[PDB]
RNA sequence: UUGACAUUGUGAAGAGACAUAGUUUCUUUACUUAUUCAAUGAAGCGGAGCUGGAUCCACGUUCUAGCAUUCAAGGUCCCAUUCGGGGCUGAUCCGGGUU
RNA sequence: GCUUGUGACGGCCCGUGAAAAUCCACAGGAAGGAAUAGUUUUCAUGCCAGGUCGUACUGAUAACCGCAGCAGGUCUCCAAG
RNA sequence: GAUGGGGAAGCUCCGUUUCAAAGGCCUGAUUUUAUGCAGGCCACCAUCGAAAGGGAAUCCGGUUAAGAUUCCGGAACCUGG
């Protein structure tokens, strides 16, 4: 039969992401000697809107430990983080909002965000606005940490894996009705071509398995 | 004609430093000095050292680029290479 | 800006051009105060180590 | 005078 | 000197820029260098069958020096002095020559005919099958043999770049006693001394970090 | 989706057969060298220090939108002092594994 | 008053509304530079040079497409009482 | 959209900085071994893609059957040396 959109989307074509206005990929620093053993201080220079993303982003500038220059990182902004704030990243950083710490260096009940699934993959979990990860517990013998994810799942992660103290800013976004096909249009214009959606029932028997009747 | 780049013409092309001359000749420093003595190549003073050396005031030995290009064709250089192979 | 003299592109102060007067004043104040506080912190730490 | 090869000397000081 | 002051640099984390250090341990070497280093490491790490591991036992420094001292007196005729002999042969129309025998097929044939008084086998032959049968063949034929380090050394012996084998077949009367003493020395130093240890397998050697882990685990098992 | 064979290596323990010396199978538990995944600026890994202080740590960085780059100043030993030049250290050692 | 350019503002967004070439400035100070002599071509004046290709005209109820000198189709600027 | 590589019987396909020894620069009488280059520094990937995006610098008057911010006269400006 004729190919449906569900199968047509795999080839790419007109279904790729609309990435012209993106500020950049939001990642933590590469896990290096400084973050493994001590800490490093960076400064929040600005907090910016990222097109196609609900959560705002924070530009954090660090000093290169091996060469005289500055290094720019794009973090997802946790709520309460402000411009001019000093962010501390490393094993020895303090428990404050915005600081990046290993999951083994935080106590139980700690709320984190932008959490690594594996140490050094630069943030995988709790990145959408208003989301966070809870530190349920520790297994020091296996160097593991039990955490709870936004979907209610419980996961076991390496304690070397990092996370940002706090909750991703921009929460409560989905509580407001769009009210308008135009607002949905402008929403998906900055994301991808998945709108509007035609029901499979409304289609023909050749078009969709739900078609016909 | 498009805009031409700076530090390419005039003093910057007229003069070549000793390091650049040695690199272009692909010889050692001692062989370069002996070749310059044999051929009578002498160091020169540009009227604008900064224009000749990209704004640096550091003291450098300068030569004529055309003199070094003429030195490229001296058969004593090939004799030096032959001696190195024999050694 | 390549066609004009340096007077048109600068003011006669540190960071003349790149930074304005109030920002320059603020970073002067901050540098001085933080260096003094660093000296104070070093003296305090050495005294605490000696008395420990 | 004229070069027949790519690398020539032609001996003009 | 009141104009010079001491200004130490803090090279700690989050402090002054790190100085230049020796990063030789972290160099991303070219692929051929990485291949040769990892190949030698793999040869060390893997368990080696005895007929290959027997080539890791060679002559000692002194005995190898004496052997090459004897063989350099029988280094073969060069291309220049063969011309001199042929000029002398052309006019006369030469004594019997004494020379080190070389060439794999030639030396294997001499061993099979029981004519080689002493055989030297290079240890670093690749492919190794070219000489892997030679110690057993020499033992079966009763030919004295020694495994030596350096096919390049044997090549210098026979005026070549390399040489997988060398053989002394016939020697002068002013060196027969030296050859017999060298044969007895090789019998005492290489044949009898390494007779049993060449029957074992080699290369069961752990890496540095794996060995440290095993030692730490054994220590934690034995005491707490 | 399930099973078999090949890729496919190394040990230890509990069980077997030559009729109570080591020649090969079944489990159990480990290992790394094959293979596989990921990252990097292949930068700080592993182990040890009669290193230090109290098994743990570096006591080199946490009021502040500053600054941090020219073989590192200094200490010490030489030179033949001359516009400066070398070495040890500052900055522990070892490794046949970039992490 | 019309058109247009600009300024300081205000509203709107689960939309916050290009990149690079190129140019300048600062921080820093490897260095270079004067006493009967140096410095400064970001001040003025003076000298020399700037190649290749396009350039007519229509742009439409007759110069384009629709087998046509076809009531069709085809992007844009200026615009008086 | 090549190269390094990797697929494919193959015409060729993937991918666009990776998985590459991918290239420049500074100092030297290197304490002399006597005619052989020593000590260092910095590091990222071709090429194509806009006559409406970005962008060095020109105006007025006159002139032809048909040219015109291009020619003529006068007056400027930019880039490089
Ligand atoms: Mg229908
Ligand atoms: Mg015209
Ligand atoms: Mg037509
Ligand atoms: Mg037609
Ligand atoms: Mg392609
Ligand atoms: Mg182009
Ligand atoms: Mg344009
Ligand atoms: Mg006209
Ligand atoms: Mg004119």
């Amino acid at each position: 039969g004729r190919v449906i959109r569900n199968q047509r989307k795999g080839a790419g074509s007109i279904f790729t992401s609309h990435t012209r206005l993106r500020q950049g990929a939001a990642k933590l620093r590469t896990l290096d000697y400084a973050e493994r053993h001590g800490y490093i201080r960076g400064i929040v220079k600005q907090i910016v809107h990222d097109s196609g993303r609900g959560a705002p982003l924070a530009k954090v500038v660090f000093r290169d430990p091996y060469k005289y220059r500055l290094r720019e990182e794009i973090f997802i902004a946790n709520e309460g983080v402000h411009t001019g704030q000093f962010i501390y990243a490393g094993k020895k950083a303090s428990l404050n909002v915005g600081n990046v710490l290993p999951l083994g260096s935080v106590p139980e009940g700690t709320i984190v965000s932008n959490v690594e699934e594996k140490p050094g993959d630069r943030g995988a979990l709790a990145r959408a606005s208003g989301n966070y990860v809870i530190i349920i517990g520790h297994n020091p013998d296996e160097n593991k940490t039990r955490v709870r994810l936004p979907s209610g799942a419980k996961k076991v992660i390496s304690s070397d894996a990092r996370g940002v103290i706090g909750v991703i800013a921009g929460g409560g976004r989905v509580d407001k009705p769009l009210l308008k096909a135009g607002r949905a249009f402008h929403k998906y214009r900055l994301k991808r071509n998945s709108w509007p959606k035609t029901r499979g029932v409304a289609m023909n028997p050749v078009d969709h398995p739900h078609g016909g009747g | 004609m498009r805009i031409k780049k700076k530090n390419t013409r005039g003093n910057a092309r007229n003069f070549i430093t000793r390091s650049q001359a040695v690199r272009k000749l692909q010889v050692s420093l001692a062989d370069f000095r002996r070749l310059c003595i044999f051929k009578g190549i002498y160091p020169r003073e540009p009227r604008n050292k900064k224009k000749a050396n990209k704004g640096s005031t550091a003291p450098t030995t300068f030569y004529y680029a055309k003199d070094i290009q003429y030195l490229m064709h001296e058969p004593v250089l090939a004799k030096f290479r032959e001696h190195k192979t024999f050694a | 800006y390549a066609t004009v003299s340096k007077t048109h592109k600068t003011v006669s102060r540190a960071y003349g051009g790149s930074r304005c007067a109030n920002c320059v004043k603020e970073r002067i104040i901050r540098a001085f105060l933080i260096e003094e506080q660093k000296i104070v912190k070093k003296v305090v730490k050495e005294q605490t180590e000696a008395a420990k | 005078k004229k070069s027949t090869t790519s690398w020539s000397t032609a001996s003009v000081r | 000197n009141p104009l010079t002051h001491s200004t130490p640099k803090n090279f700690g984390i989050g402090q002054a820029v790190q100085p230049k250090r020796n990063l030789s341990r972290y160099v991303k070497w070219p692929e051929y260098v990485r291949v040769q280093r990892q190949k030698k490491i793999l040869s060390i790490r893997l368990k080696v069958p005895p007929t290959i591991a027997q080539f890791q036992y060679t002559l000692d420094r002194n005995t190898a020096a004496e052997t090459f001292k004897l063989f350099n007196k029988y280094r073969p005729e060069t291309a220049a002095e063969k011309k001199e002999r042929l000029t002398k042969e052309a006019a006369a129309v030469s004594p019997k020559p004494y020379a080190v025998k070389y060439g794999l097929n030639h030396v294997v044939a001499l061993i099979e005919n029981k004519k080689a008084k002493l055989v030297l086998i290079a240890n670093d032959v690749d492919p190794i099958e070219l000489v892997v049968f030679l110690p057993a063949l020499c033992k079966k034929m009763g030919v004295p043999y020694a495994i030596v380090k350096g096919k390049a050394r044997l090549g210098t012996l026979v005026n070549q770049k390399t040489s997988a084998v060398a053989a002394l077949t016939e020697v002068r009367a002013e060196d027969e006693a030296a050859l017999a003493k060298l044969v007895s020395t090789i019998d005492a130093n290489f044949a009898d001394k390494y007779d049993e240890v060449k029957k074992h397998w080699g290369g069961g050697i752990l890496g540095n970090k794996a060995q440290a882990k095993m030692d730490k685990r054994a220590k934690n098992s034995d005491s707490a």
